[PDB]
């Protein structure tokens, strides 16, 4: 939190810290069908936009 | 007036017993309907598109054929692509119930109600990586061609390992190409990568004879190199080509129990209880079209309703349902084994999810490079 | 000696062209014209395909603007057809359509000319918008393709079904990400669909880059298109004449090769009582796919792994006050610029930057012990 | 790579033992052998 204090200085942008959906990090998983392989996590977010 | 009856074309390819068939299909006469089946038997020698084409669309003309159950003693996937192509553009409901039009097709026509009696390919992949858990074959290669679902082969192979704790090992996976010849010798290099002990290939039964030609000519048709390959590649179990290897393990399905006048009687009633179904939900039925001539004029007037009734028939106590890709839901396979005899006998059996066979231990010809140990429990060295 | 070479093609003066290049290729074993034009239906075309054509026992069979029915009946036989002016990705799937090529090249491969567009103009950071359907999906595979073939990538890919009329949610979707740079696959109508809802959705002004293929800047959906839009068109595509002629001539030149070789036999006749395939067709096939041609009236005729036409030239579009102005053409690897300047859909005259870092980043984190007390 | 030009044997030995006998990362990694005497139709050549 305070490192994202410290660039929010050096680099002037405002931010909206949210936690993640799930409890996990960042893991590639398979899809529920047609075998599509699909990040969930963090990245699950990061990547979704 | 009276109960309204469905034209049900039944045509039979080559050497079929029509007696007994018209014998199982007229016998049983079914009142739990909103529809009765007016089944009439055609005949057909050849198999060409022309002909098929000309065949069905004359039997369209004369009689209003509402559904069409097709059979023949051939192993030309291109017949059931045609009949595909066919319930495509007439929108008319197409059963493959033998021979190469029971020959599973992947990615059918979006408009297509052509459906057939077989396992998909995903199915069979399936009972085929079963097989090799009953015998611990966890090394294996695969080899496809440029036929239509070798993509969903692989990707079902692919998806059931990757979700597994099993250590299973796909060393290769060859693509040949059979648009182009092989002067280059390309396929020849590509089986030479070879390394695997379990191959299994999918492709067509006269590419298959190509495959397993040029396989021999490297050296993994002998023993030691087992081959598995799903139902198109064998097919028509009274016709063995020299070029196949014994030892070829095969997934087919139970012609034996599951007899041909059974399988005409059966599409007749999965047509028939469609039409039912259907009548008795939107109370009309869509007229069969009397001419492919005009099939671009009352495109508009023509409809796609029957298969979700298609989809769906339960008969007799026998789930006879489909996929909306075409294929069986729930089909009686039979894994079948090419003997030194150059013949196919059954050693294996699947059932509802469930696989049964024959042998225990897979009888494997005791070379000189086969030996049985023995061990004794003991911490840690044998634990 | 005499090798039948069919096609359907859209009137008899075209039939008579082909019968005179034709002749033509005689003049420069001898060659016949055989030729039909197209049937009303896919079953009547397949019907013709065997009678008229197959039944004279064709080494190949040209076709001109639904080559589907052809295809497949050809390819029943493995008798190789020649695509005149298709350009669906479709025709590109060895599995389905198994001998099959075309003079012109797939829709889709615009997308190398997007490529060397954004190298053109350092377009980094890229919205891709599809149809969801097979083009659409072949032209994000291919670009995708492009964009992993040296690490530059897609921000997002936005997929729509056919025939929706309201795409606002889609592009709402894509207002919401940084790049500005907005690619576009789709069919005349969607083309229009989606040039009209952005528009509403005040998309075309300044800022906004939109890169689009032929189909988008095409009949209708030239009526809705924003101004300012860079497009592509495949030049000497319509030219039905040209490409039978150039076809002719690589048929012919096939043939000759072919024939230049041992153990020919020739292709079935009759469509009766005949399911075997041409024993020569893949051969004859791998001619035609290693056929080459350096004096074409198309320019350079060549055929890629998939027996779709390579080195293609485009001209690069420009709509600038509601006509269609020529900015460029597409070469085989380079993007030429002309004389006449890019007016971007946007303020001034200067190329935008696809790059607008937002202001607010969402950060997210998760509940560490030492480190994200929550 | 060689045939079976006379002298072969010769080479392939003087490599291999100039090699054994030196304090020297050298790393032999195939050593083919070209039947010059039948034709290649059979690709053998092209796959070594
Ligand atoms: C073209 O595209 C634009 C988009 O840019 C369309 O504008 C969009 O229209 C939709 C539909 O009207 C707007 O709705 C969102 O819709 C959802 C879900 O429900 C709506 O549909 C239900 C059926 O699926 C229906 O039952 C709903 O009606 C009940 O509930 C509402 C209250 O929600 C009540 O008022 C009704 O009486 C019904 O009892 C409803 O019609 C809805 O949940 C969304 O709501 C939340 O968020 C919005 C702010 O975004 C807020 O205002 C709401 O109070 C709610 O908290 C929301 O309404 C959508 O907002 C439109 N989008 C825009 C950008 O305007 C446009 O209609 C299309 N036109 C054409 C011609 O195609
Ligand atoms: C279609 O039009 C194109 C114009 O945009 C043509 O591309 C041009 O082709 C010419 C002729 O070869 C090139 O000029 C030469 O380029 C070479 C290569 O050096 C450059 O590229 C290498 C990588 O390959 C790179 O390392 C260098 O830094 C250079 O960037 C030079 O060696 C020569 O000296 C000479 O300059 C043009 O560079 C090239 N333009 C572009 C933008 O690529 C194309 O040839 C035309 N096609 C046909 C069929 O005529
Ligand atoms: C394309 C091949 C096929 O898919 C295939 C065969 C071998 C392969 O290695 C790969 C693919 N088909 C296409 C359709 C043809 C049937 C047809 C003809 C006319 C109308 C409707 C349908 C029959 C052969
Ligand atoms: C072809 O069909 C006709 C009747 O339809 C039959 O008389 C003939 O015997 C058939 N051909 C063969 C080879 O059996
Ligand atoms: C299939 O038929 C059964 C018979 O009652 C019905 O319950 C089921 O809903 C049907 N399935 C679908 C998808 O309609
Ligand atoms: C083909 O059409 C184009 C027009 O776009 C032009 O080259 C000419 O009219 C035609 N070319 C030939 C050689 O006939
Ligand atoms: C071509 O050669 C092959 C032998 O490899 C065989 O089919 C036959 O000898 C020739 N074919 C014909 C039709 O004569
Ligand atoms: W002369
Ligand atoms: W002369
Ligand atoms: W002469
Ligand atoms: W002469």
């Amino acid at each position: 939190i305070d490192l994202l204090i410290k660039l929010a200085r050096t680099m002037q942008f405002t931010y909206e810290v949210h936690l993640v959906a799930d409890g996990k990090f960042g893991t590639q998983e398979r899809v529920q069908n047609s075998n599509k392989k699909e990040w969930n996590g963090m990245m699950g977010e990061l990547l979704s936009g | 007036k009276s109960p309204p009856s469905i034209g049900i074309a039944v045509i039979l390819v080559g050497t079929s017993d029509e007696v007994a068939i018209k014998d199982a299909h007229e016998k049983d006469d079914f009142h739990h309907l909103s529809v009765v089946p007016r089944v009439e038997l055609v005949a057909m020698n050849e198999t060409d598109p022309k002909s098929i084409i000309t065949r069905i669309c004359d039997l369209m003309s004369d009689r209003k054929i509402q559904g069409v159950v097709f059979a023949d003693d051939t192993d030309q996937e291109a017949i059931a692509q045609i009949l595909d192509f066919i319930s495509a553009q007439t929108l008319t409901p197409i059963l493959g119930i033998h021979g190469g039009s029971s020959m599973i097709m992947a990615d059918k026509d979006e408009s297509s109600m052509f459906f057939q009696f077989g396992p998909s390919i995903e199915q069979q992949a399936s009972v085929m990586l079963n097989i090799m858990e009953e015998y611990d074959w966890y090394i294996f290669s695969i080899v496809t061609t440029y036929f239509p679902g070798y993509q969903d082969f692989v990707n079902k192979i692919r998806s059931t390992i990757e979700n597994s704790f099993v250590g299973w090992e796909l060393e290769e996976v060859l693509l040949l190409d059979m648009s182009l010849d092989d002067g280059d010798c390309k396929i020849q290099n590509q089986l030479k990568k070879l390394q695997s002990p379990i191959i299994l290939l999918y492709c067509t039964k006269e590419e298959a004879t190509y495959i397993f030609e040029v396989a021999n000519s490297v050296g993994l048709t002998g023993y030691g190199y087992t081959w598995i390959v799903p139902s198109l590649v064998a097919g028509d179990t009274d016709t063995v080509p020299s070029e196949f290897p014994t030892g070829l393990i095969s997934v087919s399905y139970d012609e034996w129990d599951y007899g041909l006048p059974a399988r005409v009687r059966d599409g007749i009633a999965i047509i028939t209880t469609a039409a039912s179904d259907m009548l008795s939900e939107h109370s009309f039925i869509p007229e069969p079209k009397s001419s492919c001539y005009n099939t671009h004029e009352k495109r508009i007037y023509q409809s796609n309703m029957l298969n979700r009734y298609l989809i769906n028939v339960t008969f007799e106590g026998r789930d006879l349902s489909f996929s909306e890709d075409g294929y069986q839901m729930h089909p009686k396979l039979v894994i079948i084994l090419l003997n030194k005899e150059r013949k196919w006998e059954r050693v294996g059996k699947w059932k509802d999810k469930s696989l049964q066979m024959k042998y225990y231990v897979w009888p494997r010809m005791t070379q000189d490079d086969h030996l049985s140990i023995v061990t004794l429990e003991e911490a840690p060295f044998v634990i | 000696k005499i090798v039948n070479i069919g096609a359907v093609l859209s009137t008899r003066k075209h039939e008579q062209m082909f019968r005179e290049a034709v002749n033509q290729a005689n003049k420069r074993i001898q060659l016949q014209a055989t030729s039909v034009t197209h049937k009303p239906n896919a079953i009547q075309m397949a019907l013709s395909v065997c009678e008229d054509l197959i039944s004279s026992q064709v080494y190949a069979i040209l076709v001109s603007h639904t080559p589907t029915p052809v295809s497949y009946t050809a390819g029943f036989y493995r008798i190789p057809v020649l695509g005149l002016t298709t350009r669906m990705s479709i025709y590109s799937d060895k599995s389905i359509h198994l001998s099959f090529l075309r003079t012109v090249p797939p829709y889709s491969h615009q997308s190398s000319v997007w490529f060397e567009m954004m190298r053109v103009y350092n377009w980094n950071h890229i919205i891709l918008l599809v149809s969801d359907d097979h083009e659409g999906r072949a032209a994000q595979k291919r670009l995708e393709t492009l964009l992993e073939e040296r690490e530059s990538k897609a921000e997002k890919v936005l997929q729509f079904d056919p025939g929706t009329k309201n795409v606002t949610a889609l592009l709402m979707e894509a207002r919401e990400l940084e790049a500005r740079v907005i690619i576009l696959s789709a069919s005349e109508d969607d083309a229009a669909t989606v040039y009209r809802a952005a528009a509403m959705l005040d998309m075309t002004g300044s800022g906004y880059v939109w890169l689009v293929g032929e189909r988008e800047i095409s009949g209708n959906a030239l009526r809705y298109a924003p101004d300012g839009i860079i497009g592509l068109q495949l030049i000497n595509g319509k030219n039905e004449s040209a490409h039978i002629s150039d076809a002719v001539g690589v048929v012919a030149q096939a043939v000759h090769e072919l024939l230049e070789k041992e153990n020919i036999t020739d292709p079935p006749r009759g469509c009766v009582g005949n399911t075997n395939i041409w024993k020569t067709g893949p051969l004859f096939k791998r001619v035609l796919m290693s056929s080459k041609y350096a004096d074409g009236v198309t320019g350079r005729v060549e055929f890629n792994e998939d027996g779709d036409r390579k080195f293609a030239q485009y001209s690069i579009m420009n709509l600038q006050n509601r006509k269609l102005v020529q900015v460029g053409i597409y070469n085989g690897t380079h993007v030429i610029p002309n004389d006449r300047k890019i007016i971007w859909p946007g303020g001034e005259t200067e190329k935008p930057r696809g790059y607008q870092m937002s202001t607010r980043l969402k950060i997210v984190t998760i509940h560490q012990e030492p480190f994200v007390y929550v």
